[PDB]
């Protein structure tokens, strides 16, 4: 109802958004292939009053006029696509990324999604699927009587059969790379879909072009750094208290107005 | 340099130096955390006015 | 404070006998030259060859 | 709006400056060749009111008149130039100073800065540079076919080539000393530039008329003492809290008056 109250209300909302971002980063510490979020803010509009640089007299200009500003607004939430620590789980099906590529999976809608998570399973049909059951294009079928699965650094998947001295190749895992990695839209379940700001999906083998390499028996842990989040939590709490104090001061001034 | 056959070049990490550096780094980190905590107890005191 | 950089102490380490004929130790300066599957050139001091 | 409020608003700012100095000193406890800061304060205005020594009668003077004072202001933060403890990290490219001299380094813009950091590297062209990539002076080039680098106590840099029993001198390292070491202007990256309060740069050789000695394989650590900074934090925190209490008392006094 008064300008300072709206400004403080916007500040409170921005700090609450920052706290939500921090909480989301904390909740996904144990997730594999998770990229932490960071929120960026911008300062809002300006009430002009006297224009800065307006000609006051015939020759003297007015420097730095009365630019009373409004609150703040968050522009964007950007992911930090950085290589997280690799963890050895010694599993034949878990795959980890070394570079900046993405695995391509097929949603049951029919569209293609992209995930950096490598904990793969085999379904009752023998195909490679993600832990949420999404089938991993461009599609690897594992035969029934498998003894061991070997996924090479360049993505060749081989199965050693009993009585055969040579391994049998059953597919080729490929990686999709985007010109803009932060522009992907996260749909949950560790899945990113392509938007118009995420460029176009460039499919390539792990090693050629710029896609990263595949490590078998490793999983990519999240890149969330915790102590930084604790310090950010302290800062957010104090800033939120300060904005609440501003709201209280505005309320007190309004109260002393009413009685007049 | 010359090649020696049948031998491997081991690492050059001395464990004692690493342990003492870990101790001093821990103490420095705790000191920085302490000054962080002081700046807050100051901000909190200012807020409670 | 700002981290200016991270260096690497390139001093010669321990030389340990292994008994295999395919391990080579490089005293003083020198780097073994390798090529990966892509064709990039790399350098390494580890002489454990096979 | 009231005198005590301004005075306690200067007290708060001075104590915040003291906390800033302490925190900056504690943050750089590990940077080599660091000199810790010390903030100095001085009294602000003193309102005369009744003049001290004023002639009240024709024979009786008024002793120590009503001298109501204003708050405090900080003059400056001065660098405590003392010899930090030397550490033996056993590399031929690390050199430490034993006296009160400085290394001269050429900035990219053509001017010369002065640094006491001894962690030197070699660029692709073979010149000695600071770890930030700034080339040292008066330029000491190092051949590609170098086997060992020897920097003596007099700053002479020698390089021993292959199969040759005699060393080759590749330059001479000199130290710059100033009339006033405190007046130098710190520009970051462990670099100081000359100011008119620091006199003029006197170049000297290491062991003569007052330049320090150079030890190879040694690094000069910071002179920051952690325990003293802890005690100073405990005292600055208490002073800040007490000045905030003065602010609160003034606020309460102004409340009752207005309510009247």
């Amino acid at each position: 109802m008064i300008s300072s109250l709206w400004i403080a209300k916007t500040g409170l909302d921005a700090q609450q958004t920052n706290m939500d971002v921090i909480a989301n980063n904390l909740a996904n510490v144990s997730t594999n292939g998770f990229k932490r979020q960071r929120a960026v803010f911008e300062d809002l509009l300006y009430q002009t009053i006297r224009q800065p640089g307006a000609q006051s007299s015939e020759q003297t200009t007015l420097p730095s006029g009365l630019q009373i500003g409004t609150g703040v607004r968050p522009v964007a939430t950007e992911r930090l696509h950085s290589q997280g620590n690799l963890s050895q789980t010694n599993n034949s099906k878990d795959v980890a990324i070394k570079g900046q590529g993405f695995f391509q999976v097929m949603l049951p809608d029919g569209t293609s999604a992209y995930t950096r998570d490598g904990s793969f399973q085999v379904d009752q049909n023998g195909q490679l699927v993600t832990a949420g059951g999404f089938q991993v294009q461009p599609a690897i079928t594992i035969p029934a009587n498998a003894l061991s699965i070997t996924i090479g650094r360049d993505g060749v998947v081989s199965v050693t059969q009993q009585g055969q001295a040579a391994p049998v190749q059953v597919g080729q895992l490929n990686l999709t790379t985007f010109m803009n990695d932060t522009g992907l839209e996260s749909i949950g379940e560790n899945l990113y879909i392509e938007t118009q700001s995420s460029g176009a999906p460039n499919e390539s083998t792990p090693g050629l072009n710029g896609a990263g390499l595949l490590y078998q028996g490793y999983v990519e842990t999240s890149n969330v750094n915790v102590a930084e989040e604790l310090v950010n939590m302290i800062q957010v709490q104090r800033a939120y208290e300060i904005n609440s104090k501003a709201v209280s001061t505005t309320d007190q001034m309004l109260q002393k107005l009413t009685q007049l | 340099g010359k090649l020696t056959n049948g031998a491997l070049e081991a690492s050059n990490v001395d464990l004692s130096k690493e342990l003492v550096n870990m101790i001093v780094a821990q103490r420095n980190y705790q000191s920085n955390a302490q000054t962080i905590k002081t700046q807050d107890q100051i901000l909190n005191t200012l807020v409670n006015l | 404070v700002k981290v200016a950089g991270i260096t690497q102490d390139f001093t010669d380490g321990t030389t340990t006998n292994t008994g295999r004929g395919l391990d080579v130790a490089i005293s003083q300066n020198g780097f073994f030259r390798l090529v990966d599957s892509n064709g990039s050139v790399f350098y390494s001091r580890n002489g454990q060859f096979k």
